[PDB]
This record gives C-alpha cells, sequence and structure tokens, in this order.
C-alpha cells in the first residue's frame, strides 16, 4: 500500500 | 527520498513507426482504460516524494505508468505493439511487487489488467 487514501 | 527522472516518452535515436495495432492500443487507452474508475493511480509516475515512499524506487527499478504509455503512443515512441504491451505488463507487475495481496490498489490493478487483457485478445491483424 502507498497511502493513497490519505491523499484526499 | 527524491523521485527518479520519469521514463522517456521520446528518443531521437530510437526508430519510431505507426502500425494499425499501435493505433488500436491508443484507441483502447483513450476510449476505455484512461477513463476507467480505477485508472487514476496509474495515470502518472508514482510520486514517492508526495506519498513519502522512500522504499518505492529501491524496490521498483523499472517504473511504468499509463501516463507514460499514453504519451509514448501519442509520440509514436514504439516500433511495435509488443513494446507497448510489455510496458503495461511492467506497470501491473510493479504494483503487485511493491504492494501486498489484499491491498485495494492491487484489486484496482487486477481489474484494469483483466480489462486490458480482454482488449489484447481482440487485437486486429
Ligand atoms: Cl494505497
Ligand atoms: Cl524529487
Ligand atoms: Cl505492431
Ligand atoms: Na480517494
Ligand atoms: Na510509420
Ligand atoms: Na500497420
Ligand atoms: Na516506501
Ligand atoms: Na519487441
Amino acid at each position: 500500500a502507498k497511502g493513497l487514501l490519505l491523499k484526499g | 527520498s527524491m523521485n527518479p527522472p520519469p521514463p522517456e516518452t521520446s528518443n531521437p535515436n530510437k526508430p519510431k513507426r505507426q502500425t494499425n495495432q499501435l493505433q488500436y492500443l491508443l484507441r483502447v487507452v483513450l476510449k476505455t482504460l484512461w477513463k476507467h474508475q480505477f485508472a487514476w493511480p496509474f495515470q502518472q509516475p508514482v510520486d514517492a516524494v508526495k506519498l513519502n515512499l522512500p522504499d518505492y524506487y529501491k524496490i521498483i527499478k523499472t517504473p511504468m505508468d499509463m501516463g507514460t504509455i499514453k504519451k509514448r503512443l501519442e509520440n509514436n515512441y514504439y516500433w511495435n505493439a509488443q513494446e507497448c504491451i510489455q510496458d503495461f505488463n511492467t506497470m501491473f507487475t510493479n504494483c503487485y511487487i511493491y504492494n501486498k495481496p489484499g491491498d485495494d490498489i492491487v484489486l484496482m490493478a487486477e481489474a484494469l489488467e483483466k480489462l486490458f487483457l480482454q482488449k489484447i485478445n481482440e487485437l486486429p491483424t
């Protein structure tokens, strides 16, 4: 995982 | 910490050409894959700086993304469709290698890859 959910 | 230079999308020493199969791949990217609901994480290189992923480019030494592929097709960078298909396989494999099973990003890649392979199985000529 890359923390993409944290982007927004 | 830093991002690498992104993959090249033009090269004055690499021969270029247009083929009907390469045109078909561009049509698939523009009409189907680019606007897919799961496309957005693949539309540009992984920004390890913004995402604070110091390990990404230690693990992924052949990065690839659909933004790069799209620009390569639009610039006629490829000689044949196989080069382009290999770039797609690299993009999907990188995602599976860096991430882990059960990650939502892996599910997104798998769904995009399933659709891409359906379109490959319909390639012309
Ligand atoms: Cl993620
Ligand atoms: Cl950087
Ligand atoms: Cl070709
Ligand atoms: Na989001
Ligand atoms: Na040509
Ligand atoms: Na052709
Ligand atoms: Na990392
Ligand atoms: Na080839």
